[PDB]
Formats: structure tokens, C-alpha cells, sequence
């Protein structure tokens, strides 16, 4: 929905209120995301790095 | 292969145990010998005959002698701005 | 300070080798770390072991010297010790080289030592002696004959005894007891994550995000804000770096101190 | 004269300095987000309207390094004052006598001490005393006589399995044991591990 990023993105088992769109937790670090479609929620991790 | 460091490419692993050259981490740490990596050994294990009427009195020294070295100064450097 | 970006790396490339300069100091102090704890520790060419059957003059070790029962093989008041003290940014922590458990390794070794040798093994070969005699010689090193001991044996004993056993009590039921150490690790866990909030400052551009900020200008004003951007990350980056150096100097100077105080007063009397 | 790379730490410090002197030159060369890094040119190119801006980029780029490169150095001196104080000490207490903190000069006991000159140190050589060639023995803490408890004046009690000695701590040179070396305190009857001679 405009919002570019990337990472693994898979299944999250966080509590969404309904009013909810998605969660960060710190420096605007987007954690989790609610797809525009399925209305399901999923959670971001960045790839590995070394 | 893979530690705790993450994974080594290249080296194999080995059962023995030598004080070693080259730290890898967690332990673990590699030396040439092909290249071979294994866990250090702390060192030689002994066990002192440890009693309560024994004693160990030497009868013969040694003179050693030991270097070290210390630092006590570096070169004197001064800058100028309007130049630089 | 580029988070997976071509444009803001291309920038970068042109301000120097700063980067380099911070990576060399960071892996330096990580460095003198690790040698500082192998020079504080690794006293003793060989590794010691007590003997089985233990009897010391009545002197009683057992809070002190290894369990073979626990599995990290770490004593009653090591055990304390460790009970008592309390993701992915672009940023890592490297393990030490040395584990806890070669550190006990070492600890019992020199522990056993001087126990059973005293302090003949800190210069030569280890020399076997009774432990009362030992006690012997420290007393008549304090400029009081031995005469003394050897008709007060039993009450220095259980003096000896009551004296660990509170000192183990302490330990176990007071708190805040070892607050260099706490204090030490939540400096840094702080310098840290202030280190990481910073991420998150507009610094005079009109978003902190890199990704939004490049999808929705043209290149000509992305410069100027990737710039503003760079140099404010940069700032921050450097001031932590400079505080890092600084507290390494100081713990630097801690370790030193008690590696004297380990040499001087364990291996000898001083 | 052989083995080399013995004087690692000197070399580690002029390496350092001749390594920071050299970059903080190669940072001129830089960029800084100015047009060139040459200021004649940007001078015979352009007006004084943007020459200014151009130049008070390249000013706070170089100023910025000249920082860097100061607040390095005085931590670098911080560092060898600390060191060179050690040195010092060591200077005092080993060479113009001798000391007993252990393992403070050399390994074992110390004996005495050398100074030597280098380029930017000193070099302390340390002579010493280390034991070797160890026995066994038999020991016991006190001797039984007439009813009375005899200890050793400075020294130890020995036995080579028949006949008992007494010597000093750090040697072996057994002699007959007499009362001039030794002194009696009270009976023998609380010491554990009298031996009755
Ligand atoms: C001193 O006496 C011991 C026996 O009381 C001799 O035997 C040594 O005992 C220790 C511990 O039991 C072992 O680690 C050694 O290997 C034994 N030595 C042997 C088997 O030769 C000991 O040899 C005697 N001498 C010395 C210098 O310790
Ligand atoms: C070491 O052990 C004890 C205690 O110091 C002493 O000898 C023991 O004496 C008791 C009582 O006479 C006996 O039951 C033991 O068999 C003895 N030997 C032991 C406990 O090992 C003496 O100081 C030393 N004993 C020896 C044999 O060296
Ligand atoms: C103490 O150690 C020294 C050094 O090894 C011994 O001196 C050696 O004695 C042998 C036998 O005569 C000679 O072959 C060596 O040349 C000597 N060494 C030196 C450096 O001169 C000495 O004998 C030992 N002490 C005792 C009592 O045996
Ligand atoms: C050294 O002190 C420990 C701690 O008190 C003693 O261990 C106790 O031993 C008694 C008798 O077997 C037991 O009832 C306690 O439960 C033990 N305490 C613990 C914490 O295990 C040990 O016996 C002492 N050593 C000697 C030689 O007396
Ligand atoms: C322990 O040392 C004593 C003193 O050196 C030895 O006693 C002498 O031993 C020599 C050699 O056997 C004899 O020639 C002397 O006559 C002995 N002197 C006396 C006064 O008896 C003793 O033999 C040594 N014990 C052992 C087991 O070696
Ligand atoms: C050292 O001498 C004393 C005094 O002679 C011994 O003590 C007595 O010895 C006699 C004879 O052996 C015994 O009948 C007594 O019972 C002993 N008295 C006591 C209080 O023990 C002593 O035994 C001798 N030392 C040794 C090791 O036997
Ligand atoms: C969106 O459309 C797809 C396919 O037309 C459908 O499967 C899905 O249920 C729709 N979602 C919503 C929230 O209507
Ligand atoms: C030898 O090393 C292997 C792994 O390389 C390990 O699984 C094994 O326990 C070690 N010891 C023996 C006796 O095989």
C-alpha cells in the first residue's frame, strides 16, 4: 500500500484491534503488517547480513 | 563447519586439542598444521601429590635473565590552519 | 547511515575514509578487550587439580572449590555470583574468545595452587607442603611468631568457617551488592540503544525514512536531503564512538589494577 | 640479534602515528560534496555567490577532519603518559634497589636490574633467581623434649627417613638440630603433629 520494504515477511501471531493498520516498536521500525486484502497479519525480519 | 561464531568454510574440524595460533572465537580456534580448527587446550594438566607430612625443598637454582620494553614518548607534531 | 541504498552510498563515497577510521577503532578496542581479560586471567603455565581425599588442618573449602555435580562446574558462590547480575539494525556482537567455563578452568586451577603449594608455584615448579604450616609461615610473616598457630588451631578454624559462611549468607539474601558491574553493563546497553533512537531524527529533512524519501522526489532534491540526512547520522556515529573509546580507556585502566592486585596478593603476601 | 619482531610495541606506536599523519594529508584530496577539491578552479570558474558556498563546504569538511584528528591524538597521549608513568616506577623501585612485590620485575625472585635506551622506550633487563631440582622429605611442625615443645627459629624441620634436619625454606643444606636454633614454648600436648625426638 505504498510502503516499500524489505525482508522475510512471514506468519505473526500478534493481537491487532481492529482499528489497527500496523506496529512498530522502535526508531519507526516497522514490526508487523495487515495485507490490504487478505486482512491477515504478518510480521517483517530483514534477511540475514554479515 | 559450524560454531557459535558462525561457520568456518575451507577448515575441518579435528578431536585433538592444542594451545593454538590463530583465535577463531568461543573457544574455538584453527592452526595450519591443511588448514585444521579444534577447542584450545588450557595447558598441561598435572596433579600435586598434596599430604599433610610432605614437603618439597629444591637443591639447586638458576639465575634468568628477562627483557621488557616500554613506551615513554612519541614524536612532537604542531599544525598550522590558514596553510592547511 | 545508507540502509541498503545505491544513491546514499554514491554520496558517502565522497566524504573521505571516516568509516574506515571508525571501523579500526571499534575493532581495535574489541581487540584490547579480549587480551585484557587473557592478561587478567592466564597467570599459571600449567593446570593444577586438588587431590581427593581433602584435610586441610580443619580449613574447610568446600563453597569455594568446584562441584563436579553441577555441569558448568562452577562453585557455590560463582553460582551466586552469575544469579545475582541481569534486533537487527546494522550493528552485531561478536562472543569473547575465552568461555565462562575456561575462565572456571582457570580460577580453580589457581585456587587449587595455592592451597596446596602456596606461594612457591607463582616462581619456579609448584612445592608441596601442609596447608597448617603454610599458615604457619603467613602468620610469622605479620611479625608474630608462630608460636602462636599451632595452640590455636581449632578456634582459627572455626573462625575461618563462620567468617565464609556469612560472607555466603551476605551474598545470597542482601542485594545491590555488585553495582560496578550493573552499572558497567546498563552504561553501555544505554549508549546503545540512545545510539539506535537517534535513527529516527528528522535532522531538517522532511521524513526520517529512506525508502519514502527517495520514492517520491526527483534525484536533484534527494541529494540535498540524503545530505542533510548523512551528516546528521555521521555527528551521532562519531560522538558514540568517541564515548566508546573513552570508557574502554577507563576499563582498560580497571583491568590493569586488578591484574596487579591478582599477581601481588594472590601469589604472595603483600 | 636473531629473532626478530621482539619489539612489537614501539613499532605498533610509530606505525600509528605515521598512519594518522598520513591520512589526515589524503583527506585533502577529498570531495566533501563541493564541485571540486581544488580551490583555484572553483575560484576561476564560477562568481562569488556560489564560490562561497562552495568553499565554506570544503572549509567544514577539512575542519571537521582536523577535530578527528586532534581528539585522536589526545587520547594516543593519554595513553603512552600512563604508560611512561609505569616506566617510571619501574625505573625507580628495580634499578635503585631491590624489590619484593612479586612478579613486578621478571618471574621469580628478583635479584637486580639493567636500563637500556631505544628509539622511543626504555628496555629493562631483569635478573633473577628461580629454584629447580626439588626432593621429597618428611615434615613435621614441632619436636617433643623433656616434655616440652621446640620450634625451628627461622628454617623447617626434614627427615630423610631415620635422622631429622632442620633447613631454610628456599635450600637444601640439612644441619644438626641444637637449641641456639631452635625455642621452646609450653608443653607438647596441643599441637597436632608433634614428633616425639
Ligand atoms: C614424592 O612422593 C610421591 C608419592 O607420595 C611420589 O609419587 C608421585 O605421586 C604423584 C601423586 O600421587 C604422581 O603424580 C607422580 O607421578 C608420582 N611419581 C612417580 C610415580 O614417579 C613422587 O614421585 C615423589 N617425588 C616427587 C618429586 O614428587
Ligand atoms: C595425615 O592424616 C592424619 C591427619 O593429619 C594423620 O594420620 C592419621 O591418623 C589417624 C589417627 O591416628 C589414623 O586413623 C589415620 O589412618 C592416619 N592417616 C590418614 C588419615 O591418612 C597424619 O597427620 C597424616 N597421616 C599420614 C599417614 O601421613
Ligand atoms: C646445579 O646446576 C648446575 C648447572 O647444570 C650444575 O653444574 C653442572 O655440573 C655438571 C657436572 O659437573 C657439569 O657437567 C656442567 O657443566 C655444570 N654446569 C655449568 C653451567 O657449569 C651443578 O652441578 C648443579 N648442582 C648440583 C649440586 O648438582
Ligand atoms: C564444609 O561445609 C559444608 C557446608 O556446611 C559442609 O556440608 C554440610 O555437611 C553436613 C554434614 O554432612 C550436611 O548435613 C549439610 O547438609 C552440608 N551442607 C551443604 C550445603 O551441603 C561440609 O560437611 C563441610 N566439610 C567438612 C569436612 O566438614
Ligand atoms: C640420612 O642422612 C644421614 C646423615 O647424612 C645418614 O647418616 C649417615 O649415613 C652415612 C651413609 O650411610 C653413614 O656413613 C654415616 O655413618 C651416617 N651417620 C650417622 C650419624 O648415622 C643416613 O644414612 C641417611 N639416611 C638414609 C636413609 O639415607
Ligand atoms: C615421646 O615420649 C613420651 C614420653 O616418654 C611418650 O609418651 C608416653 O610414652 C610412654 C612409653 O611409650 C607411654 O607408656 C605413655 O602412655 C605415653 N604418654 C602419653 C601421654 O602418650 C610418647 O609416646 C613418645 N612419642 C611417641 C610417638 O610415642
Ligand atoms: C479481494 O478480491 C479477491 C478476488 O476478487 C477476493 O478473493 C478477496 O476476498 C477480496 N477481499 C476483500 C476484503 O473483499
Ligand atoms: C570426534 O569429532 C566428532 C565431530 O567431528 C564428534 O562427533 C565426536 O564425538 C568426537 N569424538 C569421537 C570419539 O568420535
Amino acid at each position: 500500500n505504498g510502503l516499500t520494504g524489505t525482508g522475510v515477511l512471514t506468519e505473526s501471531n500478534k493481537k491487532f484491534l481492529p482499528f489497527q493498520q500496523f506496529g512498530r516498536d522502535i526508531a519507526d521500525t516497522t514490526d508487523a503488517v495487515r495485507d490490504p486484502q487478505t486482512l491477515e497479519i504478518l510480521d517483517i525480519t530483514p534477511c540475514s547480513f554479515g | 563447519f559450524q560454531t557459535r561464531a558462525g561457520c568456518l568454510i575451507g577448515a575441518e574440524y579435528v578431536n585433538n586439542s592444542y594451545e593454538c595460533d590463530i583465535p577463531i572465537g568461543a573457544g574455538i580456534c584453527a592452526s595450519y598444521q591443511s588448514i585444521i580448527a579444534y577447542t584450545m587446550s588450557l595447558g598441561a594438566e598435572n596433579s600435586v601429590a598434596y599430604s599433610n607430612n610432605s614437603i618439597a625443598i629444591p637443591t639447586n637454582f638458576t639465575i634468568s635473565v628477562t627483557t621488557e620494553i616500554l613506551p615513554v614518548s612519541m614524536t612532537k607534531t604542531s599544525v598550522d590552519c590558514t596553510m592547511y | 547511515i545508507c540502509g541498503d541504498s545505491t544513491e546514499c552510498s554514491n554520496l558517502l563515497l565522497q566524504y573521505g575514509s571516516f568509516c574506515t577510521q571508525l571501523n579500526r577503532a571499534l575493532t581495535g578496542i574489541a581487540v584490547e578487550q579480549d587480551k585484557n581479560t587473557q592478561e587478567v586471567f592466564a597467570q599459571v603455565k600449567q593446570i593444577y587439580k586438588t587431590p581427593p581425599i581433602k584435610d586441610f588442618g580443619g580449613f574447610n573449602f568446600s563453597q569455594i572449590l568446584p562441584d563436579p555435580s553441577k555441569p558448568s562446574k562452577r562453585s557455590f558462590i560463582e553460582d551466586l555470583l552469575f544469579n545475582k547480575v541481569t534486533k537487527f539494525n546494522g550493528l552485531t556482537v561478536l562472543p569473547p574468545l575465552l568461555t565462562d567455563e575456561m575462565i572456571a578452568q582457570y580460577t580453580s586451577a589457581l585456587l587449587a595452587g595455592t592451597i596446596t603449594s602456596g606461594w612457591t608455584f607463582g616462581a619456579g615448579a609448584a612445592l608441596q607442603i601442609p596447608f597448617a604450616m603454610q599458615m604457619a609461615y603467613r602468620f610469622n610473616g605479620i611479625g608474630v611468631t608462630q608460636n602462636v598457630l599451632y595452640e590455636n588451631q581449632k578456634l582459627i578454624a572455626n573462625q575461618f568457617n563462620s567468617a565464609i559462611g556469612k560472607i555466603q549468607d551476605s551474598l545470597s539474601s542482601t542485594a545491590s551488592a555488585l553495582g560496578k558491574l550493573q552499572d558497567v553493563v546498563n552504561q553501555n546497553a544505554q549508549a546503545l540503544n540512545t545510539l539506535v533512537k537517534q535513527l529516527s531524527s528528522n535532522f531538517g529533512a522532511i521524513s526520517s525514512v529512506l525508502n519514502d524519501i527517495l520514492s517520491r522526489l526527483d534525484p536533484p532534491e534527494a541529494e540535498v536531503q540524503i545530505d542533510r540526512l548523512i551528516t546528521g547520522r555521521l555527528q551521532s556515529l562519531q560522538t558514540y564512538v568517541t564515548q566508546q573509546l573513552i570508557r574502554a580507556a577507563e576499563i582498560r585502566a580497571s583491568a590493569n589494577l586488578a591484574a596487579i592486585k591478582m599477581s601481588e596478593c594472590v601469589l604472595g603476601q603483600s | 640479534s636473531s629473532t626478530a619482531s621482539a619489539l612489537g610495541k614501539l613499532q605498533d606506536v610509530v606505525n600509528q602515528n605515521a598512519q594518522a599523519l598520513n591520512t589526515l594529508v589524503k583527506q585533502l584530496s577529498s570531495n566533501f560534496g563541493a564541485i571540486s577539491s581544488v580551490l583555484n578552479d572553483i575560484l576561476s570558474r564560477l562568481d562569488p555567490p556560489e564560490a562561497e558556498v562552495q568553499i565554506d563546504r570544503l572549509i567544514t569538511g577539512r575542519l571537521q577532519s582536523l577535530q578527528t584528528y586532534v581528539t585522536q591524538q589526545l587520547i594516543r597521549a593519554a595513553e603512552i603518559r600512563a604508560s611512561a608513568n609505569l616506566a617510571a616506577i619501574k625505573m625507580s623501585e628495580c634499578v635503585l634497589g631491590q624489590s619484593k612485590r612479586v612478579d613486578f620485575c621478571g618471574k621469580g625472585y628478583h635479584l637486580m636490574s639493567f636500563p637500556q635506551s631505544a628509539p622511543h622506550g626504555v628496555v629493562f633487563l631483569h635478573v633473577t633467581y628461580v629454584p629447580a631440582q626439588e626432593k621429597n622429605f618428611t615434615t613435621a611442625p614441632a619436636i617433643c623434649h623433656d616434655g616440652k615443645a621446640h620450634f625451628p627459629r627461622e628454617g623447617v624441620f626434614v627427615s630423610n627417613g631415620t635422622h631429622w634436619f632442620v633447613t631454610q625454606r628456599n635450600f637444601y643444606e640439612p644441619q644438626i638440630i641444637t637449641t641456639d636454633n631452635t625455642f621452646v614454648s609450653g608443653n607438647c600436648d596441643v599441637v597436632i603433629g608433634i614428633v616425639n625426638n
